[PDB]
């Protein structure tokens, strides 16, 4: 079995953990929902190799910058994840996650995630964003942003729903490899 | 008194003074355990230390005991050692919310020290710390727990792929059954987040 590391990035509540869990566990976390996920190696198959990913959380938050670099270390790819919900939280794509991650992470692979697909065609979400003359992410913004931050590819994700989600970890293992 | 480990290079001196020299069987046991630690510590929990209920479990616990319970396998002084933890660790009665803005529920926090301040605790779990308080969860979690370990201490030390998935987080790891007593349960602030964190005192017995 081939051992890979995976750090998971983007900025705070936009749902790494979540996706995280739901990946395991396969059910969305309601009322106990940790900051940061427990250690966990997923065991994945991708064109007939076997890969042990072991998948980092990490915390998006401001305050925690001095301390996410301990993570990064022989990280084989990385998830940087954006909020659908939430378009300021694709501005800081390519203004704080992919600065850090190129500095610290040299040529490591990108994934760039789209979470919380469902909230695209949420009548709640396009109204509150509204209030900032502001919408959700398009698609082919996520993309345009994958290929202007150099990324394997493009990908969009709903824990909550868990569409998407079992995709995210099949290309990021094919990025590891 | 108890050692400290200031920044990665105390970690790092220190790590090499610890045995490492496990037999094959005995770091398989201790590196599958850092891959997923839920089947262990949640088994152990829910069914108490009886092991009879899970033939698996039985051979992979009893397994890791004895890579934790080698002669050689303990810590030479006395160490200061960190983890932290979700607020659930004092109950299903409690959440994350018990934080709010940077501060700690003081009724939440009060009825948390009457109920557990003082108290002498055995955990079926093992026991996972860092030896470097940076690493790990301590600063990431709403309670920060300080170990006052003991010379003498069983446990295996952590931080290379042999040992574990996870390299990189300066790991002690605890025998299960150990005893501890909580000295202290109190509020402090961070130097710089500058928001509020429960901090516990425990001591190994
Ligand atoms: N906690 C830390 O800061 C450190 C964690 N680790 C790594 O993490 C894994 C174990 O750490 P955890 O994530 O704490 O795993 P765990 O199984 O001890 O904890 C899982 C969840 O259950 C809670 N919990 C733990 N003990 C409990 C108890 N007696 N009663 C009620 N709830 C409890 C924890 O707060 C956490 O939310 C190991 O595989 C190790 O590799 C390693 C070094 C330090
Ligand atoms: N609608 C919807 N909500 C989601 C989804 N995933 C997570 N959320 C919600 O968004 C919030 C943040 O999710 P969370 O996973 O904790 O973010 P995070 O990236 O871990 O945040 P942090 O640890 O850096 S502060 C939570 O309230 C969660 O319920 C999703 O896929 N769809
Ligand atoms: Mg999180």
């Amino acid at each position: 079995a081939i051992r890979k590391k995976l750090v998971i990035v983007g900025d705070g509540a936009c749902g790494k953990t979540c996706l995280l869990i739901v990946n395991s566990k396969d059910q969305f976390p309601e009322v106990y929902v940790p900051t940061v996920f427990e250690n966990y190696v997923a065991d994945i198959e991708v064109d007939g190799k076997q890969v042990e990913l072991a998948l980092w959380d990490t915390a998006g938050q401001e305050d925690y910058d001095r301390l996410r670099p301990l993570s990064y270390p022989d990280t084989d790819v990385i998830l940087m994840c954006f909020s659908i919900d939430s378009p300021d939280s694709l501005e800081n794509i390519p203004e704080k996650w992919t600065p850090e991650v190129k500095h610290f992470c040299p040529n490591v692979p990108i994934i760039l995630v789209g979470n919380k697909k469902d909230l695209r065609n949420d009548e709640h979400t396009r109204r509150e964003l509204a209030k900032m003359k502001q919408e959700p992410v398009k698609p082919e913004e996520g993309r345009d942003m994958a290929n202007r931050i150099g990324a394997f590819g493009y990908m969009e994700c709903s824990a909550k729903t868990k569409d998407g989600v079992r995709e995210v970890f099949e290309m990021a293992t094919r990025a590891a490899l | 008194k108890y050692k400290l480990c200031t920044n990665k290079e105390e970690a790092d001196a220190w790590g090499k003074k610890q045995f490492n020299k496990w037999s094959k069987e005995e770091k398989s046991a201790i590196r599958d355990y850092t891959k997923n630690a839920r089947p262990y510590n949640e088994f152990l929990r829910m069914h108490a230390g009886k092991l009879d209920s899970d033939p698996t479990m039985k051979k992979k616990i009893e397994s890791l005991d004895k890579a934790l319970n080698r002669k050689e396998a303990k810590v030479n002084d006395n160490i200061k050692v960190y983890r932290g933890d979700d607020a659930w660790i004092f109950g299903k009665e409690y959440d994350n919310s018990i934080i709010k803005n940077g501060k700690v529920d003081r009724e939440k926090f009060k009825e948390i020290q009457k109920k557990f301040q003082g108290k002498t605790t055995t955990e079926f779990g093992y026991i996972s710390t860092s030896i470097l308080i940076d690493a790990g969860y301590a600063k990431t979690r709403p309670v920060m727990t300080e170990f006052k370990v003991g010379s003498g201490t069983h446990g295996a030390y952590m931080n290379s792929d042999d040992l574990t998935a996870y390299p990189g987080q300066y790991e002690l790891l605890l025998p299960r059954n150990t005893v501890y007593k909580i000295e202290k349960i109190y509020i402090a602030i961070d130097n710089n987040t500058q928001k509020e964190q429960i901090k516990v005192e425990a001591t190994i017995k």
